[PDB]
Parts: structure tokens; C-alpha cells; sequence
């Protein structure tokens, strides 16, 4: 089975949170729990019943025929909890397996045909990854933010003028908030379109339906990878400065060893009347005191907090002396991509890329030496090599539409240049409700 | 009226070309070439010139403005305080700033009520202009024709740029165009006449 | 692919001139290219040959 | 003389609508 | 995609290699007949050529269409190449080589991350069989997996002016090339050749098994000759006129022996000492190949 | 004079100037075409223009232009002329020797 | 302490022919072509371990000099250079490196020159506190004498 | 001593307090554990840090 195909399941509070409120709101049968007794014309009926692919976990071991049926029609069952889930199937394969699964964003029009009740996408589930587990005194503060920005006096907003209790303040935070109308007794009642108001059906995010056809559009400029320009992650390791290319990620070497850098790994040790920062090397406890002859190591750094002093410069002397390549996931950097004639106007030691903040921005410049012509054939050699530590760890230039706009002996192509992307000039047409659309391909 | 629209002309795009250049290169083989297609061709040519080391597609600038609290110059949208620790100042440089970036990307293309109205346009006669050109021209244009590679064909001076975009556009997949194409609004009013361009 | 002609901008050149014995220590190592020779004044092509 | 980099962005030309006086048809 | 006909892609009209020839079309196999060769004191002997090393280059996503036909053809053949051990391109090529790979090699000698339907494309199964070997190229500039530059071109000797006895013998005499020529002749030569589409040939070269591979080896000689003839221009000592009667003859001491030498001059092209690796690791693989 | 086709008001002029033109025999040209020389390298590239000229100077610059291009000097031969007026087995480290 | 030659090394003679300015990526490069295989090394990081023997280093290029220094830097070749004559005097650790001598005159000095070498005799160097935290330098020698 | 966890020079140390952090008997912790609001204010009253 391929990476797509399996049995589908979310977490309960996934379910909670967006399928099930759409499930009341559209006026079907909550769906059934799977006991695991259940036959899978059960799940069939029941998949009729709520217009979903979906149904809820009950109790343990599900029979052969209904999990074939599961994974045959994509239902969606929905787990109270991931721990130990392969007990909970009765696979007669024993191929179903801990480890084995494929965890994924779906979207909710995927599984919901009522395209009314749905406004959002994948995208903005991938935006709220990249935002900080958020307070709700931080959620106020960027709330009142966005309100400064757009001239607008948020004063006493989620708050309580009493007075005698004096100003109080509320959390503002309220993810997916429905207005509903709420028993006497205080709590809620599922939404009925016999009394209260249709208004009140599906609040969409408190949102205008023209902000929510933008929003679409947003969604879809924030996900795009020509803007996502916050690049992760450096390598550093000791090479000529030979690739012309911005992009390039120096390989590691066939003979290297892996291994992930802990404080455990450095310690101060005597050698030769000497206090070492020897590195004991994992695989076979050889202790090196001295950066070089030390083994070739793609030491990874997940973390650059707590380092020593002493243990950076040795880490970058025996990228030196001894070649260790040392891929630093923790770096978050901006990378301006240079042109040849306008070199390197920022510089930066090795010990202010061990030593930066793990927040703060670091801001990178890489050299795109295509546009360099061929030195004059009567140059003095130059005796010493050119040396390069920093590299990205994934692409730059993600933003490149056009290389090299100039002739390699007046005809052929240089090595690198690239023409811009086709999809850059299909004034294409718009489609019979309006949307844009690029020129049909092939026929018809 | 309620002003529910800010009605424009000549819009700006969310996103558009900066391109760096090494200034020593330059053809030899200066280009005189037609008026008329001088000035719709040309501010994508100069935009190109011989000797673009690269061309970046970057969020615009002009319009992702500092009023709206993001700063582009390093690439990214930068907010200054949205996400931020409570108690302390942020600091400087915050990669937190980036992603408040996107929400004040997100935002202020969520609240775009431009509406765009025709602005200034030249009809050209035709004759007046290149068959390559005038293949992609469709009557009429913005006189602030922006910029699009498609417009190198046949100009740029550098061949296998040419040759690749020609090798784009001759394929059936892709198919470039400018100004007044009809469209099914056409002919509607609201007030004046809708029109595509 | 032609043979420039402008002076072109080149990159640092540390000159580390090496001795008998040294300590060499690489905190405050240059990240950007940067050129390495290790002698003292090497223009020596100084018989020009018109 | 040294060799120069140099760099350009389109501008943005957007400008607020026109009022003309003048009507195009009948 | 294209299917590969049992004779491999070559077969195709498609793909058809033609020289100009003082610029009328002409076969390599035509041009090739007008080399003559003086041959000299010196005895060029072919080592076994070393086995190359199994390690792929990693295959990294890279932005854009990698022009790998173009690459190739211009670090072999074209006037001042660049950039030839520059890494991504071989990156994007051992993306070729993997069992299930989203890339295409399309009949551009493009490669195009996408499916790309609009493009025609050679199949997977082929380019795969190719760039497993031939993404080894990326590692031409590396020092522990760098090419023998020196001893390989007695084989280009071999392939191109030995006598099917000397093939043989596996030794032939260093040897002058000469013929009639026009006035750029081998400029012009290596222009006429680096605009073939020596992916077709390569991939044949790697797909193709049995009979069909070797039917392919016969059919294919003077194509691969010619390519062999390219390099060893720029590789040969010295090349010079010989006024014969009313007729010039082109002649390049010598066949078989590299020169190691970089700077640039009138009469071919020059590898520079990056070319050198190149081509001598694309001679160290091609030749595994083409002896099997 | 072939450029005065289509130009000249004299009507005889254009007629038989059009008529030698479009004659298998005689075909004029102008500025860039392609030649034998074209991509050669000689520090530049060399490259064939169809100037206004007459076929003697025309042919003197070519064959100037050929002379040069053979010569095939290089510096090599420069370290031997000046290997040979300084003393004996004084050392040269001049450029490439090609 | 003369060093030994490690296992992998090769002897090479010197010889003028042995280095050349030749193009390489977009540079001249002081290449160095190594005598058994013939292939050219433009840079000094890529060479073959080699226990080069400058029997004369007269005549020779300067650059060629700072190249073969490189190269016993980058490449860890081992270079044996047999004209040199010089005193040296031993120094107690307490006395400490009074002078140095650069590289850059061993390679390139009239043959008749008489360097003065010092060498530290580390038999009596103070013992580090055994909880003293490690110093960050690495103290190296490149210029060895071939006999006692 | 809890902060001290790979942030210390002093190997054995931090190998050691690493080591009781890792043991399920104890978890350190450092922060607003929790918060009681009011029933009818709906604000927070009485956290716990």
C-alpha cells in the first residue's frame, strides 16, 4: 500500500473541534461507534446516514471485514487516543503496525460535500504551525496589535467596566466560537433552525463573505514557496569556494558517522600535560583530544543552547583539522543572494553562529557566481586557495524566476541560467464563474 | 454611498520582479527598435537588461506598505509587535516577526477593496508594431503595461533566453496576452461598463 | 565566457604567514570566502613582456 | 574602472480613478 | 513519455547525429573517413580502466529545470564551458536515478521536477539505468573519486584512429591525425557536435541489453568516434596547417595522448583543468559502458 | 549600389538594379552573416561582416586577419627568447605556456 | 624528534616542471602535476599525501613556494628540504620561543644561509591543576630538524 | 539545581540531575501550573504557580 492508502484516523478532539459541530449543524444522525462487533453494512448505513466517511471508536478489536471496508470506502474512524492503535485492529496481515502510520493534514471539504459551511483550508492549519504556543494575555496583546495597525480603538474589548469591581479582563481567545442559543440552566443547546435565527447556523469565523473570498486567496499567497524566505538550519564545513550556485549543500562524504551532538560527548581531559577538550567519538569510545585526528563526523547540532566556549571553537577547529561536517538545525536566517560584483558586504565569525539567539534572525549573504568571467590569461597564479565554512542546509533562491540574463559565447546558454517559469506568462482565461485559470494543456 | 471600494487604476500586484545586475556586462549590439513597441515591450527590457545577475519574485513592497506594519527589505514580511513576550522586550531581529509578517500579509489581502477602473490606454495601429507583439497585443493596453519575460521574445539580446521563452510560447500549454480580451462580463453595466483587460 | 577587463571584486585575503611553531586557534574564523596565501608580498611577475 | 552591481524593482503606479467629465457612448 | 524502441532511441530520426562537413550535412561515419593517420616512435598501451566508484552523488531537490543535455555536451564540447563540476545539476541527476523519482527527463534534455504532461519525456525505467551511472559525473571534481586524465585517452586512441587490429592488440602507436579541411574546421566541428542530443546515445548506451546493446555498438561507433575526436582536439599537443598542393590539411599530433593543456587557443577547444576532470570521468564511464 | 532598390525615384536605375538582384547569379548582403570563423577565439571572437567594401582591401583585411589568427605565438615562445639573451640557467615563471 | 613519514606517502622529487600556472574555475592556479599518475592538483586542498625532497630550491618560483607550503598545510604533505643549514638551540619551557622562523624565508633564502631553530625541550613543563578548565589554542610545529 | 540540565561545564553534574529528571518519581517545572476563574466573572482568580 502506498503512502496515501491506509485506514484514515483523526484524534477525537480533531473531530470535536470541526467535524462534529458541522454534523449537528447539518441536520444528520450523530455517527455510530464502532465495537468492534460491528459489521461493515453497519458503517455503510451509517456513512448514508451522515453524508461523512467518518465513525467514531468504541471498544477494542475491530473484525477483518469491517477494517477491509474501512479502508476500502476512506472512512474516517476517529480514535480517543493514538496509544497502542494496531491492538485495537484485528489484522490477519500482522502487517498493520505502531510506526506505520502516515500523519497528514485533510482537508474538510474533502470530507464534507455542503461547500457552504466551509471557508478556510490546509493553510491556515500550516500558518498556525509556524505561530508560538500563544498566551492568552499574548493572543490580547496581537489582537490589539493588528487593531493599532488598522486604526481602530480596541479600549475595554474583552474586558468588564464594573464599578466596584473595577476593570476585569477576559480571554479573548475563542477558536472556532459558535453563537448558541443556551438552555436556563446555562448550557448549551444544539442549533435549531426552527427558532433561533439562520444567521446563527455557522458563524463563519465572524467574518464578511467578501473577506473570506480574499481570505482564500491570502491563504494561498502565505502557503506559496516563493515567499516562504525564512530558511532553517546551516552547514558548516570546510571546502574551496568552487560551486558558482547560491543554492548549494556541500554532500557528505562516504565515509562519515552521524552523530548528534550532546554535552555528554565534550569533556575536559588531561593529555600530553594538558587539559584537552577531548571528544569521545560514539561508535567506538576513542577518546580525541586534539581537533585533528579526530574520525570524519556529520555532527548534527539540534540545539546550540549550553554550549561551551571552548566546545564551539573545538567543534568548528575540528571542522577544520579534521574535516567534520556540522549541519546546526537550531539557525533560523534570511539569506540575501549576491551578486559577484557587489561581493560580501556583511561578514561573520564562526563564533557568532554558534552564539546567536535561538530566536533572533540570523541574516546570511551567499554569492551567485555565475556572472563571473574567465581571468586574463596572463594573471599571476594565485598560490592560495579560496575557503568556505557556511552553507544553506536546504534551497535559497526559492524566490528565482530568471538567471544569467547574458550569452555564453554568443550563443549557447551558460551553466545555471534559468528561463523563467512557463506558468509566469499563461494569461490564461477565467472560468464560467470567474476564477482565473491557466490555458487549457494539450486538447481538450 | 457607503465607500465600500477604493476604486484605481493601474493596480498593484501583491508580488513583483527585482532583478540585481552585474553592470559590466552589455551587448555590443545596440537594439533601435519600433516606437510604438518601445512602449508597451519596454519597461520589461529595461527591467531585463543584458546583465540581470538574478530576478526575484519578492511580495511588493509599495503595497505590503509600512502602514501596514511589515517591513520587506530583508525578504520577508516583518511585523514589529505582534507575537511577542509579555513582561520584556522582544529584542531585536525576532524570527517571531516573520510570522506576525505573514499574519499582516494575510490580513491586508483579506481587506484589498480595490476595485480597478480603466486607467490611460493607447491603441496601437498595428503596422506600428512587431507580428510578435502584435500577436500578444489585443488591441488596447494600459500605457503602464508593467512588466511580463513573455515581452523579451524577440528582444532580449540574449539568445537562449529567447529562445527558451519562444520555446515556451510556441508550446499550446501556455499562451501569453495583453490588454482588452473579451471576457462573459462584457457588456454588463453596473453604472459604467465592465470590461476585461 | 569572455575575459574580464574591469577590475573585478575580489574576495578577503588573510594572510596567515606561518613560523616554526604556532598556536593556531579558529574562533573569530572568517565564514565567507576569503582567500588564504600564506607568504609575505607574492607580485613576483614583474618582468612585464610587451 | 571597477565592475558595479546595481539593482531595480517594478514601481508601482496605482493611482486613484480618473473623474472625467467626458462620456465614451451615447 | 516516449517509448524506447528495441533499438533504442537512436533509431529514432529524431535524434539523428549529422556533422556539417566545410558546412554540408554529413554522417560522423563520412567525416571520419577523411582522418588519416602518421604514425610515430611512441606506443600508446591501454591500462584496464578503474572500476568507478559506486557512490552517487546525494540527491538533493533543486530548484528549477536542470539542462542536463546542454551541460553535458557544453563541458565536453562547447568553447569555453563553465562551471562544469558546479554540483546541482548532478544532484537533480541522481533524482533521476532513484526507483520511483517525480523527475522527467524530457527529449529537451531537460529535467522537470513536475509530471508535466505537455512535454515529451524519455521513460523513467531508462533514464534511471542512465543517471545511475552518470550522475557519477558529479563527483569528477571530488579528489577521492577524481579520473585518471592521463591514461584514459589512450583508449579515446583506441576508439578513434586504431586500426580493428590495434583494437586487437590493445596497443597501437601514438598517431597524427590529418585531413582536407576548411577554415575552422574543428571549431566548427565541436559546434556541429554540441548540439547533439547525446542523451539519446547515452541512454541507449545504458538501457540497451544483449543484442541490442551491441547492435546498437556497431550502429553507434562513428557517433561516439566523432565525440572522441572532439575531445581529442582539445586535448592534442599542437594542431596545425599543412598546405598541400592547393589544399590545407588539418593535422593534431597527437591522437591518444592528453596534453594537460588549459590555455585557450585558435584552432579547437580547451579544457581547463575542470574540463579535464570532467571529461575524464565522463571517458572512465562511458567506456565502462561501452566495454561490456 | 544594390541598396538603392526600391529607393531611387529613377525608375530605370530601380529596374535594372532590381533585375540584376533578383538574378541567381548576384545576391547582396549586409553586416552580420555567418562564416567558417564564426565561435573562433582569438582573445575575442571572430565574427563575418558584409561591409560596403571593395573586394581588394576586403581581402587584405582577411588575410591580415588569418595571419594573425594562425600565428599561434604564445608564451612559451616568449620565455625562450628570453631564455636565450639571459644568463644560462636562469628561471622563468611567467604565465600558462600555452 | 625527527617526525616518521606516515604509510601512504610517496616520494617526490622536486623539479621546475612539477608546478604550473593553469586554468581552473575561472582561476589561475600554481597547479602541481604529481610525477606517478600525471594528473594535475590546481589546488592545494585535493593532493596526494606526498614526502616531497627539495633537493635545490633554487631557481624556484615563489609561489610555487607558498603552494607546496599550502599544500603541507591543506594536503599534509611532508616536505624534505635537504639545502638548509642552521644551528639550533635548545630552550628549558620556563625560557620559552625567544624567535621564530617563518616559512616563508626556509623556502625562499640564498642557499648559503645559516637559520637558527629553536626547540623547547617539554620534559619539565608544569603539570595542568586537575580540575583547571581546557585552554582553546593548539599549539603546532611545521619546520622539523632531520637529525638529532 | 533543576536548570542546571544542559547547561552546566560540570559533566557528571548535569549527567546526574539529567539523569533524576529522567526518573518517572520526578519532573521539574517552572511556571502558572494552574488557574481557577470565577464562576460568574469568568475571569482568572486563583492560579497556582
Amino acid at each position: 500500500d502506498d503512502l496515501d492508502e491506509g485506514i484514515r484516523m483523526t484524534t477525537y478532539d480533531q473531530y470535536l473541534s470541526h467535524i462534529r459541530e458541522r454534523l449537528h449543524i447539518t441536520n444528520v444522525p450523530d455517527p455510530i461507534y464502532i465495537t468492534g462487533a460491528s459489521t461493515p453494512d453497519q458503517i455503510a448505513a451509517s456513512v448514508q446516514a451522515t453524508h461523512v466517511a467518518v465513525v467514531l471508536y468504541q471498544s477494542g478489536v475491530i473484525n477483518g471485514p469491517a477494517s477491509t471496508y474501512l479502508r476500502e470506502n476512506e472512512v474516517l474512524v476517529v480514535m480517543p487516543d493514538y496509544y497502542d492503535v494496531v491492538s485495537r485492529f484485528a489484522n490477519a496481515n500482522l502487517q498493520m503496525n505502531n510506526n506505520r502510520y502516515h500523519e497528514s493534514v485533510l482537508e474538510i471539504a474533502d470530507i464534507f460535500d455542503q461547500a457552504d459551511f466551509i471557508q478556510t483550508s490546509d493553510a491556515v492549519r500550516q500558518l498556525r504551525a509556524l505561530m508560538p504556543t500563544l498566551s492568552t494575555s499574548q493572543i490580547r496583546h496581537a489582537i490589539e496589535r493588528i487593531a493599532q495597525i488598522t486604526d481602530v480603538d480596541s479600549t475595554d474589548y474583552g474586558k468588564l467596566t464594573l464599578r466596584f469591581l473595577g476593570t476585569l479582563t477576559r480571554s479573548l481567545k475563542m477558536q472556532n466560537a459558535q453563537i448558541r442559543r443556551i438552555r436556563p440552566d446555562g448550557t448549551v443547546l444544539r442549533y435549531d433552525d426552527q427558532i433561533d435565527i439562520e444567521a446563527f447556523r455557522w458563524s463563519r469565523y465572524f467574518l464578511d463573505e467578501l473577506q473570506l473570498r480574499r481570505l482564500s486567496v491570502g491563504l494561498r499567497l502565505i502557503t506559496n514557496p516563493r515567499i516562504a524566505r525564512r530558511f532553517n538550519g546551516v552547514r558548516i564545513m570546510y571546502l574551496t569556494d568552487d560551486d558558482p550556485d547560491p543554492d548549494f549543500v556541500p554532500d557528505v562524504p562516504e565515509g562519515y558517522v552521524a552523530v548528534q551532538y550532546a554535552h555528554r560527548l565534550f569533556s575536559s581531559s588531561l593529555a600530553n600535560k594538558r587539559n584537552r577538550v577531548t571528544y569521545t567519538h560514539p561508535p567506538t569510545g576513542m577518546a580525541y583530544p586534539s581537533p585533528t585526528g579526530r574520525p570524519h563526523v556529520h555532527m548534527t547540532i539540534n540545539e546550540r543552547a549550553g554550549m561551551s566556549k571552548l566546545v564551539a571553537d573545538n567543534i568548528i577547529a575540528s571542522v577544520i583539522k579534521s574535516n567534520w561536517v556540522v549541519d546546526i538545525l537550531d539557525i533560523e536566517y534570511t539569506a540575501e543572494v549576491m551578486t559577484p560584483s557587489e561581493g560580501y558586504t556583511q561578514h561573520v565569525d564562526a563564533e557568532s553562529i554558534m552564539t546567536a539567539p535561538k530566536g533572533k534572525l540570523f541574516h546570511l549573504q551567499f554569492m551567485d557566481g555565475l556572472l563571473r568571467p574567465e581571468p586574463s590569461a596572463f594573471d599571476p597564479p594565485a598560490s592560495g586557495e579560496d575557503m568556505r565554512l557556511i552553507y544553506p542546509l536546504q534551497p535559497i533562491s526559492v524566490a528565482r524566476s530568471m538567471r544569467a540574463i547574458v550569452n555564453h559565447n554568443e550563443v549557447d546558454r551558460p551553466r545555471g541560467a534559468v528561463a523563467p517559469s512557463s506558468y509566469e506568462m499563461d494569461t490564461g482565461t477565467l472560468s464560467r464563474n470567474g476564477d482565473l485559470l491557466y490555458s487549457p494543456v494539450a486538447n481538450g | 454611498l457607503s465607500d465600500d471600494f477604493k476604486q484605481i487604476s493601474d493596480p498593484k500586484g501583491y508580488l513583483t520582479y527585482s532583478v540585481k545586475y552585474e553592470d559590466q556586462f552589455t551587448k555590443k549590439d545596440k537594439l533601435r527598435a519600433s516606437e510604438a513597441d518601445d512602449r508597451i515591450v519596454g519597461p520589461t527590457v529595461n527591467l531585463f537588461k543584458y546583465g540581470a545577475a538574478v530576478v526575484n519574485i519578492d511580495l511588493n513592497r509599495d503595497f505590503f506598505d509600512t502602514a501596514t506594519g511589515i517591513d520587506l527589505t530583508k525578504g520577508i514580511p516583518l511585523v514589529q509587535d505582534l507575537l511577542v513576550p509579555i513582561g520584556v522586550t522582544a529584542g531585536a531581529e525576532q524570527s517571531a516577526e516573520y510570522v506576525s509578517g505573514l499574519l499582516m500579509v494575510l490580513f491586508k489581502v483579506m481587506t484589498d477593496n480595490r476595485l480597478v477602473i480603466v486607467g490611460e490606454t493607447t491603441t496601437p495601429m498595428s503596422n506600428t508594431l512587431s507580428t510578435v507583439v502584435n500577436n500578444v497585443l489585443r488591441t488596447t493596453y494600459h500605457n503602464n503595461v508593467g512588466v511580463n519575460p513573455a515581452l523579451l521574445r524577440d528582444f532580449t539580446q540574449v539568445n537562449w533566453l529567447n529562445r527558451d521563452i519562444t520555446n515556451m510560447l510556441q508550446q499550446a500549454g501556455t499562451k501569453y496576452g495583453l490588454g482588452l480580451t473579451e471576457t462573459r462580463l462584457d457588456y454588463v453595466r453596473l453604472v459604467k461598463t465592465i470590461v476585461g483587460h | 565566457d569572455d575575459v574580464g577587463i574591469m577590475q573585478q571584486k575580489k574576495p578577503p585575503t588573510v594572510v596567515q604567514s606561518r613560523t616554526d611553531v604556532f598556536n593556531e586557534q579558529f574562533a573569530n574564523e572568517a565564514l565567507h570566502p576569503t582567500t588564504k596565501v600564506i607568504f609575505n608580498g607574492l607580485d613576483v611577475n614583474t618582468e612585464v613582456q610587451p | 574602472k571597477i565592475a558595479t552591481a546595481s539593482s531595480a524593482r517594478q514601481a508601482d503606479v496605482e493611482k486613484p480613478a480618473d473623474v472625467t467629465f467626458t462620456i465614451e457612448n451615447v | 513519455m516516449l517509448q524506447q524502441p528495441t533499438g533504442g532511441y537512436t533509431t529514432l530520426e529524431q535524434f539523428a547525429f549529422t556533422i556539417r562537413n566545410d558546412g554540408t550535412n554529413a554522417t560522423p561515419t563520412q567525416f571520419l573517413q577523411l582522418l588519416s593517420y602518421e604514425a610515430t616512435e611512441n606506443e600508446l598501451v591501454k591500462k584496464t580502466i578503474p572500476t568507478p566508484e559506486t557512490h552517487l552523488p546525494s540527491a538533493r531537490n533543486v530548484p528549477g529545470n536542470v539542462y542536463i543535455e546542454d551541460a553535458i555536451t557544453q563541458a565536453l564540447f562547447g568553447i569555453s564551458a563553465q562551471n562544469v563540476n558546479a554540483h546541482g545539476y548532478f544532484s537533480r541527476l541522481s533524482a533521476l536515478a532513484l526507483p520511483n523519482t517525480s523527475a522527467r527527463l524530457g527529449l529537451d534534455g531537460v529535467i522537470y521536477n513536475s509530471e508535466t504532461i505537455n512535454i515529451p519525456f524519455y521513460d523513467p525505467a531508462a533514464v534511471a539505468n542512465f543517471a545511475a551511472t552518470y550522475a557519477k559525473l558529479g563527483n569528477a571534481s571530488t579528489p577521492r573519486y577524481r579520473a585518471d586524465m592521463i591514461d584514459i585517452y589512450a583508449h579515446v586512441g583506441l576508439e578513434l584512429a586504431g586500426t580493428d587490429a590495434e583494437r586487437a592488440a590493445g596497443v597501437m602507436p601514438v598517431k597524427r591525425a590529418k585531413f582536407d579541411s576548411w577554415e575552422g574546421s574543428l571549431i566548427s566541428l565541436s559546434r556541429d557536435v554540441v548540439n547533439w542530443k547525446i542523451l539519446a546515445f547515452l541512454i541507449d548506451l545504458c538501457s540497451l541489453e544483449g543484442e541490442a546493446l551491441r547492435a546498437f555498438k556497431t550502429r553507434n561507433r562513428d557517433v561516439f568516434r566523432m565525440m572522441l575526436f572532439i575531445m581529442s582536439t582539445a586535448v592534442a599537443a599542437n594542431v596545425v596547417n599543412r598546405k598541400v598542393t592547393k589544399r590545407v590539411d588539418r593535422v593534431l599530433e597527437y591522437i591518444g595522448v592528453n596534453s594537460m593543456r588549459t590555455a585557450g587557443r585558435t584552432a579547437t577547444i580547451t579544457y581547463d583543468l575542470s574540463r579535464h576532470e570532467f571529461a575524464a570521468k565522463f571517458l572512465q564511464l562511458t567506456f565502462t559502458r561501452w566495454n561490456a | 549600389p544594390a541598396l538603392l532598390r526600391d529607393f531611387t525615384q529613377v525608375n530605370w536605375l530601380n529596374r535594372d538594379i532590381t533585375n540584376m538582384l533578383q538574378q541567381a547569379g548576384t545576391k547582396y548582403g549586409l553586416g552580420l552573416t555567418e562564416t567558417r570563423l564564426d565561435y573562433v577565439r582569438l582573445v575575442k571572437t571572430i565574427v563575418g561582416h558584409a561591409l560596403n567594401i571593395d573586394h581588394f582591401a576586403a581581402s587584405v583585411l582577411n588575410i591580415n586577419l588569418r595571419a594573425l589568427m594562425e600565428a599561434n605565438v604564445t608564451a612559451d615562445d616568449r620565455i625562450k627568447a628570453l631564455q636565450a639573451h639571459s644568463m644560462i640557467s636562469t628561471q622563468f615563471h611567467g604565465p600558462n605556456q600555452g
